[PDB]
RNA sequence: AGGUCUGUGAUGCCCUCAGACGCCCUGGGCCGCACGCGCGCUACACUGGCGGGGCCAGCCGGCGCCCGCGAGGACGCGCGGAGCCCCCGCCGUGGCCGGGACCGCGGGCUGGAACGCCCCCGCGCACCAGGAAUGUCUUGUAGGCGCCCGCCCCCACCGCG
RNA sequence: ACGGAGGGGUACCACCAGACGUGGAGUCUGCGGCUCAAUCUGACCCAACGCGCGCACCUCACCAGGCCCGGACGCGCGGAGGACCGACAGCCGGGCGCGCUUUCGCGAUCGCGCGGGCGGUGGUGCAUGGCCGCUCCCAGCCCGUGGCGCGAGCCGUCUGC
């Protein structure tokens, strides 16, 4: 529960530059392969992936993305709305925008 | 308890630290390490449909990794035929 | 002679292809509805997956400069781990609507969830694929409403012909009261000039 | 220059893998690739109850889905990798019909 | 279900700002 | 109103929701047995049992050296297939060398953990062709003989072939 | 629809002629009954009983006990003069800062109530979709125009070979 902030401004980062969170439905003991942070660890440390699901549900259910299941991934995509809020959190400028509308 | 163990004639005893044997089955989760101390400290492996989390009647042949249930609705679209 | 577990990976690569891809129609499905997507496919390239897509309405499932499209390719290469950029999905569009079971019984669907009753939907259904060069079509409503079936002419319904000239296609409804399930099924014996057997003619 | 290359073509279907070896064969035309060694099918075979519950008679399913492939390992370094970028240009391009090269 | 008490200005070991400072047994910070 | 809400991000309505029917951990149980029967396996022997030897299959398929009676074990590399059957001898109608259930020491394997599985010495239950009743089968078929896959940490009298 | 009514046909899931068997023993397994804290449940003529793809832990619902919130999002009150969260040492506890006994650490990732969730091998298969089983190892089923009947219906769709 006690989440590092590190790990919020992580996923943040990744979601804008990448428009996209491609997740995992789990819920035991275990790391992120993705998204990465570092706390005066030597070594960028991996998230837990308790910490990142509990994120994407308060997200989600905030209305800064919506999501699709398939099965045994939750498919992720930031709304207008989402732009207009991580942009605060990372603390950016309008002017930025996602990389995928720079010809992916 | 960082500062106490048992005695030392005893510790020959000691589990080999040969890795054990038992993993867990991971389709494509990174291999890292209170409540933590023993959330799932047992281990074992848990193959389950790769479509439904169901662990029971998962066909291994060839990795597949489908429930047989499961299996005819996309046997379709995944390449197998039912002829003869 | 030969050793046995060499080819054993070019076998299993080929196979892991074929799973990679039923994940992403499962996907489309549960996503680019409003497109009526259709079908896909898939071409390993050198650094990449050249997946092409069939959707009735081209312009939903793209974007402004396709920048939606473009969303989603970004999407996909985290899930399968593959390089960005090197995704280049295609977009393709069908002409003879009228002769695909999966966008009529979507189009069916939506139009039921408009309040509007099974009959009129299915009617208007067969009408439009009759009007689209179609020997016939039948429609199948089933739930707490039994089943209410509707026809218009020939269909054939058994032997090896049916796999490749009838097409069919299913749903569910998630309506208030339970659900209802509803399916089609178009018999075209005319796809892709291929003669159906004992069909014969002599001339003069 | 000369690299002992080697081609293998991999599929499912027997109209196309069949087609499209006479496709490369043609643009072998002159590069001296030869005739394909054709492998054993290897018919992958699964079986399962057609009954979700158990119910009734026991019956099974039988689908199998076989892997034909082709190997023109004639080319070897017969040709350069120059051309040999040509020599997979040429080929038409089939939706699934995967293929690679190797020394 | 231990419990806590309002915290007080008690870490000041000296008389006149003199830094003492930076119970039973030994202990650091953290564990160790 | 045949079966399936206990296959699923298939689901309506009910019941449970901070002493939890949620998720997790340590143990036990699903195998427990006076008895009734359903699909099977092993036999009741000379058209046979034991020992030595010769030898040929297909779905398909991995092997060398050294320890150990055997099961198994330490190393190193890519290389490779059986029962019935035929031949020579012993046994000689004796519940006997047919039969291998049950039980006592012991040696090993898997696994964190044997209640699981193999091999060796010893003991050697019923069974003398099975009532009323009843099932299946027309050519490479019945029957007999063995060999691979499935679920599988170990194990096949089962099922698909 | 039925007939211990007639006439035509037909089938080793029927018979003629034969063959191989089961029911008699030992044993593998499943099904009822008894037992226990639990011995988790579905199915019972054809059309339930090696079937719901191998149960030491998980599988697993069942029994004896124990961790955690992993209570989203809104509204009202409080909170860095400190919301919530971890811990060396000693006892009780199968063990765990699980509980207690002193005292250190962490810092808003929130706490209480009201609305509102997610979850659940929990119930109704007599609320349903989907998939199978059976009728069915069948040879049968209907449309436009026309005609016959007030009409339900009949001819088309055959008392011939
Ligand atoms: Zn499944």
């Amino acid at each position: 529960v006690h989440i590092p902030k590190a790990v919020y401004k992580a996923v943040y980062a990744h979601l804008y530059e990448n428009a996209s969170l491609a997740l995992k439905e789990y819920w035991r003991v275990g790391n992120v392969p993705g998204i990465t942070y570092v706390d005066e660890n030597g070594k960028l440390c991996n998230p837990t992936y308790l910490h990142v699901n509990c994120i994407m549900q308060s997200l989600e259910s905030r209305g800064v993305v919506k999501d699709t299941f398939a099965w045994r991934h939750h498919y992720y995509l930031l709304t207008e709305k989402g732009e207009q809020f991580i942009r605060k959190e990372l603390d950016l400028t309008d002017d930025v925008l996602p990389t995928p509308y720079s010809k992916p | 308890r960082n500062l106490g163990s048992c005695g030392a004639e005893d510790l020959d005893s000691r589990v080999h630290p040969s890795t054990i044997f038992w993993p867990t089955e991971a389709d494509n989760a990174s291999g890292v390490p209170m409540r933590e101390t023993e959330f799932c400290t047992h281990i074992a492996h848990k193959r389950e449909c790769r479509i439904c989390g169901n662990y029971n009647s998962v066909y291994r042949k060839y990795g597949l990794f489908i429930c047989r249930r499961c299996f005819k609705e996309n046997a379709g679209k995944i390449g197998f035929v039912k002829l003869h | 002679i030969v050793r046995r577990d060499e080819e054993n990976v070019y076998y299993s690569k080929y196979l892991n292809d074929c799973i990679m891809e039923a994940e992403l129609h499962e996907f489309f499905s549960r996503e680019l509805v409003d497109a009526g997507y259709a079908s896909c496919s898939l071409c390993r390239t050198i650094d990449s997956i050249c997946v092409i897509i069939q959707c009735a309405e081209p312009e939903v499932v793209m974007g402004d400069n396709h920048y939606r499209l473009h969303k989603i390719e970004y999407l996909l290469a985290g899930r399968f781990m593959c390089d960005p950029k090197n995704f280049n999905i295609w977009v393709d569009k069908i002409i003879k609507r009228g002769l695909s079971a999966e966008i009529m019984v979507d189009n069916l669907r939506a139009k039921l969830e408009e309040a509007m009753p099974i009959r009129r939907a299915a009617y208007s259904i067969i009408r439009t694929a009759m009007r689209a060069g179609a020997a016939g079509c039948e429609v199948i409503v089933a739930g707490k409403l039994r089943a209410n079936k509707f026809k218009e002419g020939c269909l054939i319904s058994t032997g090896h012909p049916k796999r490749i000239f009838l097409a069919e296609a299913t749903r569910h409804i998630k309506m208030r009261q339970g659900v209802i399930g509803v399916k089609v099924r178009i018999y075209n014996p005319n796809i892709r000039g291929a003669v159906m057997p004992d069909k014969i003619e002599i001339g003069a | 220059m000369h690299q002992k290359y080697t081609i293998i073509v991999v599929g499912k279907d027997l109209k196309l893998v069949e087609r499209y070896v006479k496709s490369i064969v043609k643009e072998g035309r002159a590069f001296g690739i030869s005739g394909p060694c054709r492998a054993p099918v290897r018919r992958l075979t699964i079986t399962t109850r057609k009954s979700p519950c158990g119910e009734g008679t026991n019956t099974w399913h039988r689908f199998e889905l076989r892997m034909y492939k082709r190997t023109f390992w004639v080319t070897c370094g017969g040709n350069d990798i120059s051309t040999i970028l040509s020599k997979t240009v040429v080929i038409p391009g089939i939706q699934v019909t995967v293929e690679v090269e190797e020394p | 279900e231990p419990k806590k008490v309002r915290l007080a200005c008690l870490k000041y070991y000296t008389i006149k700002g003199d830094t003492a400072e930076p119970a039973r047994h030994a202990d650091r910070c953290h564990c160790g």
